[PDB]
């Protein structure tokens, strides 16, 4: 009570010397001053004046000396840590002063400037906007060529915070070249706290569609996969959203065997979070890339992403990931055909055709009936597809997408060509065919022969094709008119459906 | 989605363009930005300095 | 005493100093009576005989006594007559220079008197070169010194043009500036603050105040419990807001502004409105801040206390319309106005008693608020619409017979922004527009072509609309300005003509 | 015309206020302040007598 009622008359002398010509004088109440700031009865005194602030950061930021640097950078730092503190330096020009000593060549002073503008940017409002209109992003970026990493682990947290949910710093961001330095780190370093600051960064950035090329085109995508076993799950985790969000751009990249080794290992993680990734990054990353199917396939994929559709039951942010990778994965590749038994052998038909039911939603339905397709190419899962009953749903899906279609004012028509594409690879069976017919479905094929959609003629075409391979079956797709549409079927642009049109007119005699 | 008489027709069923295509999924999470309030961090002498301050030097 | 004088001159014009030296001591002691004191003022030759003697002695001891005889002198009017009657003025500008503190503030505090009394005093400062000297000897360190040398200089400098060009030259800005930043004695802030006040209303102090960090420096006291130095800050504050777009380390003014807003006081919230309206103008930065700190929501609160208050509402809508495009929060701010329930209030200002500044200024809010299509109904909904037809037909028919171009033009833009929504379109085209805005195509103003080009533009999307324009004759007009050297004009002409 | 509706050298414009208050110039009153003729000469014998 006494040594504030001191501060109280010895801040109003200091403010007038810090504001002295003569620099000997200035240098020297820098120093009282901060000795000051390091007790809060003086700290309070000084934070309550708006000229002895504002005295410091100008101070700070004209001051030749080094002593006098260190000093008032020194003073702003301890009184960061106080809320008015924050803000007499935000209301004192504080932003660009401390933004300015960011190039400082003293070690002290570039600490107790970064740190300073760590408290702000995390407490002090309007702190992020002024940073940014004062170059602070740039700056921070060219400071990760610095190697001390808990000065790396504060710079990155402060790009951080800028760039989120920020379009604009992002962009200033790659344009300084942040993505390769951030990819540097990771690779690089060891210490936790970085790894996981350097993290969120990538986070951040892999959302704007401009740093995502940047990020894998630097080696993002491998980099990351280093740290998905760490002890840190605060690490693990996000480098697996970062992943994630990278992954639709990184499906040609090389050197990812490890990654997608731990990422089908993290399939049977305990944690959510951590199986919804893995699912959602392996789905990206086996699109059309045989090399990383094969890769999936022969550390076990199959059978982890099908226990993964087991164990996530009707959670689809979690199946339909899983069931487009098993899609992806059963064609194709060298071992497709080894991938279309594997899900049969680790009892994955069953839920397979179980998500055809309500309540899958339609973005599963159309994965789903794509899987079916691919599973149904493998003759020893004809069977077991239909005594699970995916011919009757299948031709229930179809008959209500194309209903649909027929109205006029994920899009129908693509549940149309599933399905009957589904239909007709699993004729290929005589017991399927019978049962296909039996649903009173060739009055429907054929009327799908006059469809304007070129892929949807083709599976048209081709059930019927597989249907016609069984004389009573020819002669009732004959009686039902085929013939018109069918002989229209042989100009197409695609000998595909020219081929099929073909086949049922000739086995139609 | 991301695009890639019997014997004829043997062609046809076995031609990689056709359906269904590999897709892919554009995720884009960009978390909630949680505080990181946990990194590592990084007078008897006024007697002696002269007559600008005296004022000092002696309440101190 | 009247007896001693004639005797004690003599002694002051003995050329053997020595002598000089007990005279002048006496004539001290003699001044700090009243009865004698007196004597001493209505001599003539004694007054012209302690001038002389106190700019030409070696001792101070006679300097001290005789600068201190003429500041007691001056506590008189006939005292203050005598001095000046006797050249005491450039005598006591003279003593300004001495190293003697006594004999400074004696003279400094006689030349005050004589400044805020005698008649004729603030002209003799002038050619004794007075001003140069009080502006140097701010430097000094002494508060009531600087109180009273501040005070000299403001007495001196008010309605006085000539007197600011010294202090200009003399450096006075920068040292000035200094004291608001260094001192906390309210009377020489307060002194200090009505000398800046007095500068700023000068162009040519005015860059010189703020290159020296005034604005920041005068932000230093607005929460200050001197009410009077919060005001002088304010004041000067706003006449020189039109002159600072330059500068940085604005947030701290700029949050304290947007919070003086809520204040009670008329003359704070109006000062504070013009000096944001100035800040925001042409200045991305200021305007950001100015959004994140929450200046929307205030200037809106603001708006709708004043009421019919121009004085307040002018530069508040100004301030919304700088703040409402142009920066990365501009989509931001047409939002935050609509939400903070502004959008009544600026459609309801552009009817009577408004007065043309500010229905100019709302029609120009309007035409940003429209940029934001969530604005778009509720403009509708509140009669923006017709207002903004009444006021540009009123405008364009003084225009066939603030000035009403102006009117014209930024009625019909705001129209061109209105005119993005199918059902706003509806209510455009109801109010017959078209035949007139095809009239404006031949305005002689290309800003007036441009928009007009450009509502006629969005309107032409709509089949009815589009051979409602080509009824009119437009294609002739607008085949012409396909030639037009504005890039605007042409190309709007160009999707007038390709739309029918 | 995308161009058109965004160039941002065209119309409407920002504007300044023109102020320029110097007050009435009151009055600051109230600022702070800041027998041995024996022993002497002949010279200043007469106002020992008359003292
Ligand atoms: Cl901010
Ligand atoms: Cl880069
Ligand atoms: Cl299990
Ligand atoms: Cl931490
Ligand atoms: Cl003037
Ligand atoms: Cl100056
Ligand atoms: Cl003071
Ligand atoms: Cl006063
Ligand atoms: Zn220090
Ligand atoms: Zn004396």
């Amino acid at each position: 009570q006494d040594d504030a009622e001191l501060a109280t008359r010895a801040i109003p002398e200091l403010t007038k010397l810090l504001n002295d010509e003569d620099q000997v004088v200035v240098n020297k109440a820098a120093v009282m001053v901060h000795q000051l700031s390091k007790k809060e009865a003086s700290r309070h005194a000084i934070m309550r004046s708006p000229q002895m602030v504002s005295a410091i950061v100008r101070t700070m930021q004209n001051t030749n000396d080094v002593e006098t640097a260190r000093c008032t950078a020194g003073t702003l730092h301890n009184l960061s840590h106080h809320r008015e503190g924050l803000l007499a330096i935000f209301k004192s020009g504080g932003i660009p002063a401390l933004v300015k000593m960011l190039g400082s060549p003293v070690d002290s002073v570039l600490f107790y400037a970064i740190t300073t503008l760590h408290n702000l940017l995390l407490h002090q409002e309007g702190a992020k906007m002024a940073v940014r209109l004062a170059g602070g992003l740039q700056k921070m970026v060219a400071l990760l060529n610095k190697t001390n990493v808990k000065f790396l682990a504060i710079t990155t947290d402060c790009l951080q915070i800028l760039a989120y949910g920020n379009q604009e710093s992002k962009l200033i961001i790659l344009a300084s070249g942040g993505p390769q330095a951030l990819v540097n780190i990771m690779r690089t370093y060891t210490y936790e706290k970085l790894l996981w600051t350097t993290s969120r960064v990538l986070k951040v950035l892999s959302v704007c569609s401009s740093n995502k090329p940047a990020i894998v085109e630097a080696g993002g995508m491998q980099a990351l996969g280093l740290h998905l076993t760490d002890p840190s799950q605060r690490l693990v985790q996000n480098c697996l959203w970062t992943l994630r969000n990278l992954s639709d751009a990184a499906t040609k990249q090389e050197g990812m065997e490890g990654l997608l080794g731990t990422l089908v290992q993290l399939l049977g993680s305990d944690d959510i979070n951590v199986v919804t990734c893995a699912a959602g990054i392996l789905s990206n990353l086996t699109c059309n890339n045989y090399k990383n199917k094969m890769m999936v396939c022969q550390v076990g994929g199959i059978e982890a992403l099908v226990r993964t559709v087991l164990r996530a039951g009707d959670r689809e942010d979690i199946t339909e990931p899983a069931i487009c990778a098993l899609r992806h994965l059963t064609s194709r590749h060298q071992e497709a055909e080894m991938a279309q038994n594997a899900v049969r052998l680790h009892y994955g038909l069953p839920v397979v055709v179980k998500l055809l039911h309500p309540p899958s939603h339609w973005p599963l339905i159309k994965a789903t009936v794509g899987l079916i397709r691919n599973l149904a190419l493998c003759p020893a899962n004809h069977a077991p597809l239909r005594e699970q009953g995916a011919i009757p749903r299948l031709v229930q899906l179809l008959v209500r997408a194309h209903q649909d279609t027929q109205r006029r004012t994920v899009r129908m028509e693509e549940i149309v060509e599933g399905c009957t594409g589904a239909l007709h690879i699993l004729a290929r069976d005589v017991h399927n065919r019978i049962v296909i017919r039996g649903l009173n479905t060739i009055p429907l094929f054929v009327q799908l022969l006059y469809s304007p959609i070129e892929n949807i003629q083709r599976v048209a075409a081709g059930v019927l094709c597989e249907l016609a391979q069984d004389k009573e079956a020819a002669e009732a797709i004959e009686a039902e008119g085929a013939t018109a549409p069918l002989t229209e079927l042989l100009h197409s642009r695609n000998e595909g459906v020219a081929t099929y049109a073909a086949a049922v007119l000739f086995r139609m005699s | 989605d991301v695009a890639p008489i019997d014997e004829n027709l043997k062609a046809a069923d076995s031609d990689p363009t056709a359906p269904p295509y590999d897709s892919l999924l554009v995720f884009d999470y960009e978390g909630s930005g949680s505080e990181a309030a946990s990194l590592s961090s990084l007078y008897d002498y006024l007697n002696e300095w002269g007559n600008r301050f005296k004022k000092l030097a002696d309440m101190y």
